[PDB]
């Protein structure tokens, strides 16, 4: 699981909440995944993280 | 009924932050599932020790199924049979039903999928997986087409096994019921070799006998076992008496199922089973009705709340979509499409903005607020809001109310009386106040709809400042610290507030022990 | 491909049977679809010619062939038997679609016949009759001897039984003869995926749902469809009803992309009534804001026992028949056979309860006799008869026939729909022949039937004419308010040469005289200070 | 073909407008039916007859 950078003008816009950005060519079509900071999930990382870890009441 | 019915997830090849979570999600959402409604998509399973018996009993996904980064030794769907392909999985051309990518699994065992109805199979960069060559995908995909090598040394397949083998052993052999037929059936499947032995034209995958009531799924509708070109009509029409009457044998078509009653997660509407309701009708019982008068204002929900879409809501009556209010909606973010192409820029807006939602009453979806702003405290914009439906939920708890890391003080959203179909997550909320109190079940539809308050603010901390319920609420709770906001009144209730007894507010007569209404008594 | 309508008298006949003969000659001579039950009832001679079965393709109901006595029934080219009507003995028994019994033929033979689509098949002590027992109804009908005469067994040529002694007479087969892949339809080949569409009824050529003989349910661009193309087609894969263009109307077998206009338009169909829940409102069944307003249904037969229902309505749903019957009273019979209740005869002066209907939605028939019965100024505001049913094989949406009518009197009748004028031998009737029908009539398709009524020239001597102040377009009396159109003015449905005349009228139009407001005498125009 | 009276109920007040009840039994189940005097058909012979061979206006 080798990924490389991408491109500074999609970096610094495109993830969100301090996540890292990283992209993966598959078949020499890069496709571009947003690795997120601990407590926030979604696809550019916009969402806040549930904790359902936690008993029901 | 159909067994067991699961929503799907659309959030695809995306990375979660927290690998435990993940799983606790996929495990809560296939567990005891075997007709998984949109698509299957298994990602980030780095765990070897992971169980995956959720998938045990899967048996067919309307959608698409993707397989990304799972490192479990043995992914076994044990019953899964046939995956319909309705949407189909592709990266930013070609377009996938089964798709596995970046998975360190040993072995990819489907001993049982005997059909994929539309689109492609494709593998790629999986290292360790084995026996994919040996399955001869022409016999399983639909088109009847060939559909897209390891390191390690791979086991033969058994010897039962004519061709090939999705694993080891002799129940892990690739069963035929398309290439082994007699010519004498070219556009069918036949359950034997010989000529007589062929299928019904409506079987999709196998089949146990001649007849449409032998299939092992259907190519077109499926009632009850049976497959059929169209499902029987709800109203039947009488070429005799000229007239269109109402009929007892009459079914809802759910996609390409027939079915008495439908998923609460659809309306019914004319015979047949939609999500959202047309522009001439009204939801009213899980049925699409006829408005009496003009039609109450219903526009669509929004992913996420900005600029751009706020003013879209105004004079809103019902919100047919879901509610998200982000930090992002007030400070405004950078939008994109899945072109990848840059998107507008939403000037940032203040929460007063908000005040457009007072005109809701319903919202079809979740309502969800992670917001953050100094001016947005409370949650009073929906003051009006008396029912959230829970017929789309959030990805994680089956949320339909979920208020997570918000700048929230109270909530003071009265009129509320209704949360159908959902669970209710209220955690982190530094200064959140009432939420501990407020006892959910009452607002809740099924007691089997859960609840998880945990993390706001302390119980005791809001009583040393007071903000609690008034003396005039029963045990119930209330969604802030005004006399109007209880959930319940303990004693005489009162236009939209709470009083001791009706001979405070002068003018009252008593029709009930439990409210008072006002004059022009006794 | 002409159409002929049924009957459905059972066992009865005209007393007289050569009558009788002569009236199914007529029925179903050029015949090739009959709407309705066909009775070849009481042909007790031999020779007679039975040509009028040579053309019948299919039957919508049953058939029942009772007392025939000719020697040999043919029918050269039925092919079909719905059994959308059957014929039963006692309401607790078998229904037939299919019913010989009491008749002396030597052979019935039905070659070409295909499909008994619902309803079964009966024999009973028919003495000549044979070669029934050979063949194989479960061939025919989808689900449900001792002839004492030597019978000469099939030609050589058929393999399985026959139906008379040709091998033309072989039956022929599509069902059982099949794959079992086809379980619920018809073969063209012995072969499994050489079946055809479950869409068709009857044979088929091949496996498309334009290869059939028969369809099914609806016809539509020559192609057999189960359910007419939706006004909005379901999505299985977003769950959502969109909206059509190649949407159509469902309207009796055939499929059309307008209604026919004197019809109702219920969401997907082409209707006669709007079911409880929906009501009338322009061409559309909307449903109901809150109540929906009381229907009124019309009756079989009116009488004594029913016209109550009838107070107080505005559109008659359904039909009117008023027969000798309703005057002069009747027992009922229940569905069972068992007699019912007997209703007192009717008096015409109870007619009145009809004087608030507007519209009819079937047919008006009027057959009954009696002294007091001589007009139909019941029907005074009644003003359209919509004709979305019609009667017997005139096609009729205004019968009168045999009344003991003088006069109709129906003022404000102003346009029938749909359907045929047909009124005869009303030996007593006036103005009849004088009225241009075509006017009332939508369509000028539509036609009309004016035979037999009391001679124009003898209704001229008694001065039983139009008035001075009707066109030529005739009236429905004798009196000022009967005109069709008004020859020049028209005040408050009276047709005036003047408005000076009346004092109170003013001018209003050149075709028109309104009445003065109630303040004043004469005025120059149409006001409360306008004197 | 044996034709007898119906039971008095039926032979008095079966059919209508002058007409006469016979009876048959078929399947061993009586059936009552009428002839009809002239002008008059249906299965009470409650139908006055219409003259299809006159030509339309
Ligand atoms: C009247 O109403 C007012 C306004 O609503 C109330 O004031 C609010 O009171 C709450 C509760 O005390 C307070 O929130 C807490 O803030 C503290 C400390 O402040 C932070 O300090 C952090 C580190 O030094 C820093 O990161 C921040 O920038 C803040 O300055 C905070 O520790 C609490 O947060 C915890 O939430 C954690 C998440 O799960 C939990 O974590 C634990 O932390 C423990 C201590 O570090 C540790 O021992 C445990 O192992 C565990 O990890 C834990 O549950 C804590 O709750 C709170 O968030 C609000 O800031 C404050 N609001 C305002 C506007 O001032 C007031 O209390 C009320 N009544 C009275 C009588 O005062
Ligand atoms: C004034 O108004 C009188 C009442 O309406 C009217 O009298 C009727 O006149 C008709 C025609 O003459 C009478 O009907 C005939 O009755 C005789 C008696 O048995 C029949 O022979 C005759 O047979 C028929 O003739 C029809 C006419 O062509 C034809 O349709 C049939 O086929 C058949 O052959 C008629 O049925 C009727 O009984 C009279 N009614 C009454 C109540 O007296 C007057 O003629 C009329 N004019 C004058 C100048 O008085
Ligand atoms: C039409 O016939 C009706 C009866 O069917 C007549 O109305 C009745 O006429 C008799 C006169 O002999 C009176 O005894 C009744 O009181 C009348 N009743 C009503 C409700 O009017 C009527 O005279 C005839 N009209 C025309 C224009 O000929
Ligand atoms: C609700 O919020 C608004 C704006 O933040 C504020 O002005 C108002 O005082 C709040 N109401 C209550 C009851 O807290
Ligand atoms: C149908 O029969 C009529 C007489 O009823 C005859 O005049 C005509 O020739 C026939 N039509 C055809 C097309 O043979
Ligand atoms: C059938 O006939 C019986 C008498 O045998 C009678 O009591 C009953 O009312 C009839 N059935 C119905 C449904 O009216």
């Amino acid at each position: 699981f080798p990924t490389y950078k991408c491109p500074e003008t999609f970096d610094a816009w495109y993830c969100l909440n301090d996540a890292h950005c990283f992209a993966v060519k598959i078949a020499d079509l890069p496709v571009y995944s947003c690795e997120c900071a601990i407590g926030f999930m979604g696809q550019r990382c916009e969402y806040k993280e549930i904790d359902n870890t936690y008993l029901p009441k | 009924h159909h067994h067991k019915i699961c929503i799907g997830t659309k959030s695809r090849l995306s990375v979660p932050s927290n690998k435990e979570h993940h799983y606790r999600n996929l495990r809560d959402r296939y567990t005891n599932c075997t007709y998984v409604d949109g698509n299957l998509e298994l990602t980030w399973l780095p765990n070897e020790n992971l169980d995956l018996s959720f998938l045990d009993n899967i048996r067919e996904v309307t959608g698409y199924i993707l397989i990304s980064h799972v490192d479990v030794k043995k992914v076994v769907f044990p019953k899964l049979q046939i995956i319909r392909g309705r949407t189909l999985f592709s990266l930013s051309e070609e377009k996938y039903a089964l798709f596995v990518t970046y998975s360190k699994m040993y072995t990819l065992e489907i001993p049982d999928l005997r059909d994929v109805l539309n689109g492609q199979v494709g593998f790629h960069n999986n290292y360790n997986l084995c026996h994919m060559r040996t399955i001869q995908w022409s016999e399983i995909v639909s088109n009847g087409t060939d559909a897209y090598a390891p390191e390690r040394e791979c086991p033969k397949c058994h010897e039962s096994c004519t061709h090939g083998c999705w694993g080891e052993g002799p129940k892990n052999c690739q069963k035929f019921s398309k290439l082994t037929c007699s010519p004498q059936c070219a556009g069918g499947r036949c359950y034997g070799p010989k000529p007589r032995e062929c299928c019904h034209l409506f079987c999709a995958g196998g089949c146990t006998g001649p007849t449409q009531k032998d299939c092992i799924a259907c190519k077109n509708f499926f009632d009850e076992g049976v497959c059929k070109e169209e499902c029987p009509p709800m109203r039947k029409y009488n070429p005799t008496t000229y007239v269109l009457e109402t009929n007892p044998e009459g079914k809802y078509a759910y996609g390409a199922t027939c079915v008495k009653e439908c998923p609460g997660h659809l309306l019914r509407d004319n015979g047949a089973c939609v999500r959202s309701c047309p522009q001439d009708k009204m939801d009213k019982g899980g049925e699409c009705v006829p408005c009496n008068g003009p039609c109450p204002k219903t526009c669509p929900g929004v992913t996420v709340l900005h600029a751009g879409n706020i003013d879209s809501f105004r004079n809103c009556t019902v919100i047919d979509g879901n509610i998200r209010i982000l930090d992002q909606t007030f400070s405004g973010f950078q939008d994109v499409y899945a072109n990848y192409t840059m998107g507008p820029r939403y000037i940032p807006l203040d929460p007063e903005r908000l005040e457009v939602f007072s005109t809701v009453k319903e919202i079809t979806g979740y309502l969800n607020i992670e917001g953050t702003h100094p001016q947005f405290r409370n949650l009073s914009y929906f003051r009006n809001l008396e029912t959230i439906h829970g017929r789309q939920l959030m990805e994680s708890m089956f949320a339909a109310l979920a208020i997570v890391k918000s700048s929230l003080y109270s909530l003071e959203m009265r009129n509320l009386k209704q949360i159908s179909s959902g669970s209710v997550v209220i955690q982190h909320n530094r200064d959140l106040c009432y939420v501990s109190n407020i006892r959910w079940p009452a607002i809740q539809k099924e007691p089997e709809q859960k609840v998880w308050v945990n993390e706001n603010l302390r119980a005791d901390l809001c009583e040393k400042n007071g903000t609690i319920c008034s003396d005039q609420c029963n045990e119930d709770g209330c969604w802030g610290a005004g006399t109007d906001q209880c959930l319940n009144c303990k004693n005489f209730n009162f236009n939209g507030t709470c009083i001791a007894d009706c001979g405070y507010i002068s003018n009252a007569y008593k029709f009930d022990n439990r409210t008072c209404k006002i004059c022009h008594c006794n």
